[PDB]
């Protein structure tokens, strides 16, 4: 997995690849690593797929209840604090590595959370197996005062570095742009540079090829 | 009615009659006083000699908390001991976590919150003691008086028990006549006099005087009992003033 | 002593044109010893089909657990659970046992009764959801099934064609795995009819 | 403990269970009955860890006997097997699991059908025409695959069982001191005294 | 110390009445009038904002509460009891449904969970019943629009339209005359404002009236775009301005 | 497990 | 009246009636006397019988080699409190290799009795105790009351007609306090003291119970023919 | 302490009655009448809704008749909220039995357990009993069609025809008059409605004030079907028998 | 990591490197290891990033609650709370913390808390992997009652050597100045400190 | 009539223990007042020290809950200090869990929910206090939120509490009718404090010395109380106008 | 296993 976060003047952008693996086998060629904690707080997850999804949904649920209780739009630091306290409690046994980003009344924010419960602040971050490929691109091209269109380009370029050079990462690039004073736009399959080429042959079998012992109608109704 | 049969029940007035009844048990008790001085506090108490068979100097009523706080009380003596036992736990846990000995105001609220807790439920009885306590911390000398309701304030002088009105009147004169302040050694002698004057309201049985003090200069900021020559000097001063 | 490969077995699910197919082998063994050639791994709660590979005691336990949960669901909701919702229930239930998991590879298949959309999904033992347009594979011959499905499969197959494709995918994958085979079952699922076919395969 | 076999025929279920109880280099007993009657028409044979086997069998027996008294009704073999499986399925994720493997042979009086259930210590249940536990299966399953027919009589079933015991006495390393054979049918449970 | 009250404070009287539930209903009767009307394409719930003081900011006190994106609640009776019920209702929608099925509960099942909480205060040790009746309006894909009443006993009934509290008897008679099965949402809002004017005595404007609808999905209120299936909340609280617009054509 |  | 239902209720004058009723159980109890010099402390107890066929209820309990009490009131409550003292005396020995001070013994009984007078459900102890002991600060005599009030005395008496013995000791104070290094003479003064609390009955051989502790004397109880010397 | 305010819900009268059980039964006697009639080929459950309002939603409503599993239903008389607590318990107990034995729960076992829960609230815990009486209509392969009732005491009994709630005295006399053992379901439907029609406190019995359910073997071959009647179906059956 | 705190005439100064490592990979090259537990009580964090953040967050909570009730806590009080967490959970924590604060009575104070959970009050303290290389240098060069400019130089030169020799230390040198004047943040970039 | 002893409904649907708790509120015979400026929120309370032996510095009914939130209590000091300590604990825990300072209105709601529980649970009595919370919230700006023994709470443009509350309320009502705005249109907090004291003097009809008043001020990022000399400076300003 |  390759996930990045990039800050620009009026917001923050997070991107991710779409490959899920079971050992050396690709389980999902187009899985979604970008999770909505709250409408304007989004999360990118690497590590144990279930752990990143479960911890994202739990804090997302508690943040919604907190938002309704306080009659206030949720803050990134709240999601960050609740996540890192939960992850610390389980002493790294919940294998969730997350880039938490969003806009709130306080402004735009970008954090990373490691499974043991450490948090980092930055203008650009990368996590996962392809983080070193991505961080190489970020360290080469990142500058202060990026525009929206520049930050999307930099973020997607950093993911592509992971897709091509890291065996853990591949397929497509998902992006989410969180700009201040605007609705967050989730760009599912923003880039699809790994389309499967036309097969040489159709393997559609002549009907009756498979040998059958028994047939029966199944009753699904009451 | 029946509003006074259960603790933590508001009467139509907005009063907790069970707490007001506990105060009656305090008013019944022997006289105890506190005098705040220049760089510390002085505590004194009336000990009624019921019988010749009481061993003199060997029924101590004033109790120390930590090393720097003195506590004296009027009313149900066992209830007072229970409150000091709690105070000692509170002061130990404060020192354990924060290293520094518990400040007097901090200590006052620890007792205050505990006594107040015994007015929140019908499964407990309010405390049958008014507690006069204080000592010396980093910010200087503090004297406090705590009541069955959980009510406490800082005091220049404090008095409770059967001779409280007599003691209060004598305390009010010291505050007026010494605006710049009273010295520790003076306050010990005055404490003796005020107990002897307050003994007029309890004069059937003759009594035994007990004094303690914390002073930054005289006791080095630690709680000590006044004994031997300094005690007899204070008794003689008090004996001279009644005559 | 690897729980997922003691008993052995495989499940595969595919989508066609207005139809889904789910298929499984019939073997239950104790490592090398074949014990039962009647052990079905596909169950159904109304019109939602669930295949479960892995440790056979957990296959049985989870079937009994989801029957229990879908029965209470139907009594309270006054309607049959839909595939998308059941998928979420499976995921919740597996992650509840995060640090003591069921050693299973479940596969949900069925057609949403409201939208008429074909739906398939797979899960790891910890409850992570693997949603797919094309196909889901599970079991001791998952590598073999991935290879067969990825080559044989094409979109929008008719029910009768989809039957041939899934059947050949399972049979040829099972014959390259020692712990899988010993018979196979294929469910063809249309909007309001379901055909169940037992395949003739080599019995070694 | 070691050898427990089961053969379901037309009208009955036959359970064969080895008589040897070995500990170290000593055969302590050569007449051990590795079975409990759960109900008049349901018999359970058991094999596995010492102590656990009898403790588990008697615990199940007590629960089924309690159900029988409470409802004044005999639980179906299918119902008993489902209950036993769930007890083992709980056991395996316990602090100390029951290391017991069981065969449940029963006659369902409502269906008028014999039923044989094979359940391992993990809680793995299967209905079979013939079943075995431990190393016995490695010989008896291939033998029964050949010689077994579904419409056999109880006498044919006993001859088919003799064929299994003869093969085990020939090729098994350990002396298991023969088997106790019991038949479960419409008339209940009876023991073959001469085998 | 400790809660020694482990016994019921609500018991049967010789007549078969549950005193504390009857008395709770009396507290609801004293409460300010709230109502609900179900249309073909939506539901409206409305109530008066009885201001404790003109110095108080009645915007800060919300009598109409969002429970889920597609479910809203209003009450008559004791506000504090309502506030903690909304807190528990919002949480139970998550813990006992959304965290299991990954979707929000249908109206009837959330109502059932709220009813359960109120029934327990009727039977559990050392507690009085809740002194509120709730009106819960909601939508869900398989049941459509629905409106429910929940009483201190824990009993709940579905309604085409109803009112609770002060002037409920008169308000119910008014709704019976006006309600038909062909009402559009705008027609139901119009009737809701007519019905509520009868029970309100003082000022009648968008600052003294609290009104919310369960209608069409509001993509603009969702807060994000990119997921086609997520189309936004059906619960919308009408603004002070939006109410005043409809009071001119009254 | 499935990793990302 | 309305304020004696339980120990958690104060009366309008600030009284705890359940504690006062517990105090009443002591007055009904048989007389016991305590007195000490500088060297020795003595308990003298008048034991009570159900009838002539019954034994005489044992009044004196040993707590450690250097400490023990006499009881007046509910004997089972004396057993509970004496058992608690035995444990506290024993804790002091095992943990600190230190004989428990008679003063601390009093403070511990006080705090144990108090908890029963402030909590719902419980009841006050229905017994009074006279604790004698010899520790690092010489001979001691304590009077325990189930209100929680513990008092250190030269001499005292509790139980029925205890006022007779208490008046005698108040007169004899100057004499018996200076009976140093003479056990038999201090007991005689204790036996003469309890004799002032007798009506119609006199001290017999299976009636009188004496205990003594001192400088070179472990806490030892004398009953039967051992007390015949002092009649 | 708190002793002062304890009703003591689980004590005997000098006559040896349980006060709270007796007063709970008095509560149920004011609830809408519910009737169960057991025929040779099915069971009828009929129940009268408590004084209906014209603006009550009738079609998407459930007050009286609840489903426990595919083979068992209950008619409720008393506090609906109390009944729903017990119903959810009964629904779970049924699924626990199915999970354990891979067989649908026999009707009596489910009834006994629900009755044992009610018994508990009369003997310990110091809580008020459940103000609920149930009519259990169910089928199993042992006893076939079965009618039971349970009440706040936790006592249960079996019936051929029974009523609970209001006017049971009057209702039970009319059932005892016109019931016979060789009765069919369609006949039992008519008896159930005729009984409510006479015992009702209302002016005339109408479709909007009734809940109705049958448990027949009227499905296809040796299987049981539960039919919770729709408003329009109650309107039709009420015209067919000639009550309206 | 390389962290130190030095007392001087006007108060105390905290210094640290900016590098966080997993193995030989630098996870964060601009880490802030100087963290506020109170207005004028700060700490330097070394060891586990997760453990030190969890401890610092709890101490900040305890001192905020202390301030609500008893007013401004002493630097000694803050060190005592750090010790209590570190000592009582010694089996599950890898955290070497230096606590530094400015009272108006006590002036600048430094407490070091090694792995054990022991407390040591010192005129100056050094900790982290890079500290080993500057024991010799710091001992020879440290003087009591230095000026602000002298102390900033002492810390800059010290951490400069620690960074040079230790692979685990690097990036910028962050410093935090605690005096009566207030709180001042300082940063020094490689191009400056490398060529000292 | 045991329905008047614990928090259960009377036949007419009332909780008498809640009503009697409200009457305990005025037991101290002290009047409090809160108003909002542009940048600040000012709270003033009467300070009565009848006993000459009392240390007047220790006599206070205003509490610093957090750095940003201040709280004034109308009711007996034991219940006041009970409520203060809990609020302090709740505000500290909120900051630790959710990573930002507890807002004034959220603390008020939390304390109000606690109050509500005492009205529903029998073993707990209501506190005989009315809690007035003041801050300058980083989202909502100058904020006044007040809690009572019923568990009721609401925001206020301005508010008054105590025996002569109604006289202070109508005095403020008449001012906001005239000014036509929701706050005191004033730059400095010094002049908002002067307004608060001036309008309390007019309503109560009494003059104040420096020792008769107690003042709390909430600005952005801190709440603080004024010393006797800070108030005296403020009283001199009013007098010279 | 981030360190400092
Ligand atoms: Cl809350
Ligand atoms: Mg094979
Ligand atoms: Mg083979
Ligand atoms: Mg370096
Ligand atoms: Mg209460």
């Amino acid at each position: 997995t390759t996930i990045v976060g990039v800050k620009f003047n009026n917001g923050v952008v997070i991107a991710a690849d779409t490959r899920s693996t079971q050992g050396p086998i690709v389980a999902d060629k187009n899985c979604a690593k970008l999770h909505r904690i709250s409408p304007k707080i989004w999360c990118a997850g690497a590590g144990t797929a279930a752990d990143t999804e479960a911890v994202t949904q739990l804090i997302g649920s508690n943040i919604e209840l907190h938002s309704l209780y306080t009659s206030r739009e949720p803050r990134v630091v709240s999601a960050l604090q609740m996540l890192k306290q939960h992850l610390f409690k389980y002493q790294g046994h919940i294998g969730a590595y997350l880039i938490v980003a969003g806009v709130d009344p306080t402004g735009s924010h970008l954090f990373s959370i490691h499974a043991h419960g450490s948090t980092d602040v930055g203008y650009y971050l990368s996590l996962g197996s392809g983080s070193l490929a991505a961080m190489a691109v970020l360290e080469s091209h990142w500058k202060q005062d990026l525009t929206k269109e520049e930050a999307i380009k930099l973020a997607s370029d950093a993911i592509q570095a992971g897709i091509w050079n890291d065996l853990g990462s591949g397929s497509n690039v998902d992006v989410c742009v969180m700009e201040i004073g605007k609705d967050a736009e989730y760009l599912r399959n923003y880039l699809t540079p790994n389309v499967r080429e036309e097969k040489q042959k159709s393997y559609k079998f002549p009907r009756g090829t498979t040998a059958v012992l028994k047939e029966s109608i199944v009753n699904i109704c009451d | 009615t029946g509003y006074d049969l259960s603790n933590s029940v508001f009467s139509p007035d907005g009063r907790n009659f069970q707490v007001e009844y506990a105060v009656k048990a305090v008013e019944n008790g022997t006289t105890s006083i506190g005098i705040k001085c220049n760089d510390g506090v002085v505590f004194a108490v009336e000990k009624l000699i019921t019988s010749k068979l009481l061993v003199p100097q060997k029924n101590v009523k004033i109790q120390v908390v930590d090393r720097h706080i003195g506590c004296v009380y009027s009313g149900l003596i066992p209830d007072g001991r229970h409150l000091v036992n709690r105070g000692r736990e509170e002061a130990a846990s404060f020192k354990k976590l924060y290293k520094t000995p518990i400040p007097i105001p901090a200590f006052a609220d620890r007792l205050g919150q505990y006594v107040q807790a015994h007015t929140l439920y019908n499964s407990v009885r309010p405390f049958g003691v008014s507690t006069i306590f204080g000592g010396v911390d980093k910010n200087g000398a503090h004297l406090y008086m705590l009541e069955p309701s959980g009510s406490y304030w800082g005091y220049k002088g404090a008095a409770t028990g059967k001779g409280r009105q007599s003691a209060k009147a004598e305390l009010e004169k010291l505050v007026d006549h010494h605006p710049e302040g009273l010295s520790a050694r003076e306050a010990v002698k005055q404490a003796a006099k005020i107990i002897y004057l307050a003994h007029e309201d309890n004069k059937e049985k003759d009594f035994e005087l007990e004094i303690s003090w914390c002073s930054l200069s005289e006791t080095n900021g630690l709680h000590k009992f006044v004994k031997g020559d300094l005690l007899q000097e204070a008794i003689d001063f008090a004996q001279k003033e009644i005559n | 002593s690897d729980p997922s490969s003691i008993n052995g077995g495989i499940v595969v699910a595919m989508t066609g044109k207005d139809c889904v197919a789910i298929a499984c082998d019939l073997r239950l063994g104790s490592q090398s010893l074949g014990v039962s050639n009647k052990f079905e791994k596909i169950f159904h709660y109304g019109h939602v089909f669930l295949g479960i590979t892995g440790l056979a005691t957990d296959v049985t336990t989870l079937n009994e657990m989801f029957r229990y949960k879908t029965n209470l669901y139907k009594l309270k909701e006054e309607r049959a659970i839909e595939p998308e919702t059941f998928t979420q229930l499976v995921s919740s239930s597996l992650y509840e046992r995060r640090f003591g998991p069921y050693f299973v590879g479940p596969v949900v298949a069925g057609i949403n009764s409201k939208s008429g959309k074909p739906f398939i999904a797979g899960f790891d033992l910890i409850g992570c959801i693997d949603e797919a347009k094309d196909f889901i594979v599970s079991g001791t011959a998952s590598d073999q099934l991935f290879g067969m499905c990825e080559s044989l499969y094409e979109p929008n197959l008719e029910p009768e064609d989809l039957f041939e494709t899934i059947s050949q995918a399972l049979l040829n994958a099972a014959d390259r795995d020692a712990l899988s085979g010993w018979g196979a079952v294929v469910y063809i699922i249309k909007k309001d009819e379901v055909v169940k076919r037992y395949l003739k395969m080599r019995q070694d | 403990m070691d050898i427990i076999l089961g053969i379901r025929v037309q009208d009955s279920v036959i359970l064969a269970s080895s008589k040897a109880v070995t500990r170290g280099i000593s055969v302590l007993k050569d007449s051990d009955d590795k079975t409990r009657q759960l109900s008049p028409h349901t018999l359970m044979s058991f094999a596995g860890e010492a102590g656990d086997t009898v403790q588990f069998a008697e615990y199940i027996q007590a629960n089924i006997q309690l159900y029988s008294i409470r409802e004044d009704y005999e639980l179906s073999p299918q119902a008993v097997s489902s209950f036993v499986r769930q007890e083992l399925a709980k056991s395996i994720r316990s602090r100390r699991p029951y290391q017991v493997n069981v065969l449940i042979g029963g006659y369902d009086k409502k269906k008028n059908k014999p039923e044989l259930y094979q359940i391992d210590y993990l809680g793995t249940k299967v209905e079979l025409p013939y079943g075995a536990h431990g190393y016995s299966g490695f010989y008896t399953f291939s033998l029964l695959d050949h010689h077994y027919r579904p419409d056999m009589t109880t006498e044919e079933g006993l001859d088919l069982l003799k064929l299994c015991v003869q093969e085990l006495e020939k090729r098994m390393p350990m002396d298991f001191k023969g088997v106790i054979v019991k038949i479960v049918d419409k008339d209940g449970i009876r023991q073959v005294d001469d085998f | 110390m400790t809660d020694r009250y482990s016994f019921s404070l609500t018991t049967f009287s010789p007549s078969g009445k549950l005193g504390q539930i009857d008395y709770a209903l009396t507290a609801v009767k004293q409460g300010v009038t709230s109502l609900g009307i179900k249309a073909t394409n939506g539901v409206v719930i409305a109530t008066e904002k009885k201001s404790s003081s003109p110095l108080a900011m009645s915007e800060t006190l919300s009598k109409v509460s969002l429970l889920t994106p597609d479910i809203g609640a209003v009450y008559s009776g004791m506000g504090p009891d309502y506030r903690v019920l909304v807190d528990k209702s919002r949480k139970v929608a998550h813990t006992s449904y959304k965290r299991i099925y990954g979707e929000y509960p249908p109206t009837k099942l959330l109502v059932s969970e709220v009813a359960k909480i109120m029934q327990e205060a009727t039977q559990s040790g050392g507690v009085r019943p809740f002194g509120v009746s709730l009106l819960i309006a909601g939508h869900d894909e398989f049941n459509g629009f629905s409106l429910y009443q929940v009483d201190p006993s824990g009993s709940y009934f579905p309604w085409k339209a109803t009112a609770i509290g002060k002037g409920s008897v008169a308000a119910k008679t008014f709704l019976e005359k006006r309600w038909n099965d062909e009402l559009e949402l705008e027609d139901a809002i119009h009737i809701a404002l007519l019905t509520l004017k009868e029970s309100v005595e003082g000022e009648f404007n968008g600052d003294t009236i609290e009104l919310a609808i369960i209608g069409d999905e509001n993509p603009d209120l969702l807060g994000y775009t990119g997921i086609p299936t997520d189309k936004g909340p059906r619960f919308r609280k009408l603004t002070s301005q939006e109410i005043n617009d409809r009071l001119e054509a009254l | 497990f499935l990793w990302x | 009246n309305n304020y004696d239902g339980d120990t958690v209720t104060f009366s309008p004058t600030g009284r705890l009636f359940q504690v006062e009723y517990a105090l009443e159980a002591i007055k009904q109890g048989s007389v016991t006397v305590g007195l000490r010099s500088n060297t020795h402390a003595v308990l003298v107890a008048l034991k009570r019988n159900a009838d002539e066929l019954s034994s005489y209820q044992k009044k004196i309990i040993k707590c450690d080699e250097h400490m023990g009490l006499s009881l007046a009131g509910l004997a089972p409550d004396a057993r509970v409190l004496s058992n608690y003292l035995r444990q506290q005396c024993n804790y002091s020995s095992l943990v600190f290799n230190r004989k428990l001070a008679v003063e601390r013994a009093g403070h511990l009984l006080c705090d144990k009795a108090q908890k029963n007078t402030q909590s719902y459900g419980g009841r006050p102890y229905g017994v009074g105790l006279l604790i004698i002991g010899y520790d690092k600060s010489g001979a001691h005599l304590l009077e325990f009351q189930p209100s929680g009030n513990v008092t250190e005395l030269y001499g005292t008496a509790i139980g029925a007609r205890s006022q007779g013995a208490k008046t005698y000791l108040e007169r004899t104070l100057d004499t018996f306090i200076k009976i140093d290094g003479n056990p038999d003479e201090l007991i005689k003064a204790g036996v003469e003291a309890i004799s002032q609390s007798l009506r119609d009955e006199s001290l017999t051989v299976d009636n009188l119970s004496i205990a003594i502790v001192g400088k070179d004397t472990p806490f030892t109880i004398y009953d039967g023919e051992a007390v015949a010397k002092y009649i | 302490g708190s002793r002062r305010y304890d009703s003591r819900t689980t004590i005997f009268s000098p006559e040896g009655r349980l006060y709270q059980v007796e007063y709970a039964l008095e509560s149920i006697s004011h609830a809408g009448t519910a009737i169960g009639i057991m025929a040779s080929d099915g069971i009828v459950l009929a129940a009268e809704r408590k004084v209906t309002s014209t603006l009550l939603e009738q079609d998407t409503s459930t007050e009286k008749l609840y489903k426990l599993n595919d083979k068992i239903a209950v008619a409720v008389a008393g506090l609906t909220a109390d009944a729903e607590i017990l119903i959810n318990t009964a629904r779970i107990h049924a699924q626990n039995y199915l999970k354990t034995y891979n067989e649908d729960i026999p009707v009596e076992i489910l009834v006994r357990r629900l009755s044992d829960i009610k018994q508990g609230y009369t003997q310990h815990g110091g809580l008020r009993p459940f103000g609920v009486s149930f009519i259990y209509a169910g089928y199993d392969d042992r006893y076939g069609y079965q009618l039971y009732t349970s009440n706040p005491s936790g006592n249960y009994t079996g019936w051929k025809a029974i009523s609970v709630g209001a006017n049971t005295s009057a209702a039970q006399t009319l059932l005892q008059m016109d019931y016979k053992d060789d009765m069919k379901v369609d006949d039992a439907i008519e008896l159930a409605l005729k009984t409510l029609s006479k015992t009702t406190d209302s002016s005339a019995l109408t479709y909007d004030r009734l809940e109705f359910a049958t448990i027949r073997k009227g499905a296809n071959d040796g299987e049981v079907y539960q039919k919770i009647f729709k408003p329009q179906e109650i309107k039709d059956i009420l015209v067919k028998t000639g009550i309206t | 990591t390389s962290i130190m705190a030095v007392t001087f005439k006007d108060g105390v100064i905290l210094g640290a490197d900016s590098r966080t490592t997993t193995g030989a990979y630098i996870a964060n090259r601009v880490t802030d290891k100087l963290t506020r537990v109170h207005d004028k009580i700060w700490c330097c964090r070394s060891g586990s990033a997760a453990d030190t953040q969890a401890i610092a967050d709890i101490v900040q909570y305890h001192l905020e609650l202390y301030t609500s009730q008893y007013g401004t806590p002493s630097t000694e009080t803050a060190a005592s709370v750090f010790k209590e967490l570190c000592y009582e959970n010694k089996d599950n924590l890898t955290a070497g913390i230096i606590v530094a604060g400015y009272d108006d009575k006590n002036k600048g104070e430094v407490y070091t808390i090694p792995l054990g959970g022991s407390v040591h009050k010192l005129p100056y303290a050094i900790a982290g992997s890079g500290s080993t290389f500057i024991y010799g240098y710091c001992d020879k060069n440290f003087r009591e009652n230095m000026s602000k400019e002298e102390t900033v130089d002492f810390i800059k030169h010290s951490l400069s050597q620690a960074i040079k020799w230790d692979g685990s230390s690097g990036g910028v040198i962050r410093m935090v100045v605690l005096t009566a004047a207030g709180v001042e943040r300082l940063i020094f970039y490689p191009d400056e400190y490398e060529q000292l | 009539g045991y329905d008047r002893h614990i928090t259960i409904f009377s036949p007419e649907g009332r909780l008498y223990q809640v009503e009697y708790a409200f009457k305990a509120t005025n037991q101290t015979n002290i009047n409090s007042l809160a108003v909002r400026g542009k940048d600040c929120t000012v709270v003033i309370s009467q300070k009565k020290v009848p006993d000459k032996l009392l240390d007047p510095t220790t006599v206070s009914y205003i509490f610093c809950i957090s750095r940003t939130i201040g709280m004034v209590v109308n009711g007996p000091i034991p219940d006041a200090r009970n409520a203060a300590l809990r609020a302090k604990a709740e505000a500290a825990e909120f900051r630790y869990k959710y990573g930002y300072d507890m807002p004034c209105d959220v603390l008020a709601k939390r304390m109000a929910n606690l109050s509500q529980i005492y009205t529903q649970r029998a073993y707990m009595r209501p506190l005989g206090v009315i809690l007035t919370f003041v801050s300058v919230d980083e989202e909502l700006g100058p904020s006044i939120y007040k809690t009572d023994p019923a568990g009721y709470y609401v925001g206020y443009k301005a508010t008054a509490t105590g025996p002569k509350q109604q006289e202070i309320t109508t005095n403020l009502e008449n001012h906001f009718k005239k000014s036509k705005i929701d706050h005191i249109n004033e730059e400095s907090w010094e002049k908002v404090v002067e307004f608060a004291i001036t309008h309390m003097i007019d309503a109560l009809g009494t003059e104040f010395s420096k020792n008769d008043l107690e003042v709390g001020v909430a600005t952005k990022d801190k709440f603080f109380t004024l010393s006797a000399e800070n108030i005296e400076e403020r009283l001199v300003a009013i007098a010279e106008q």
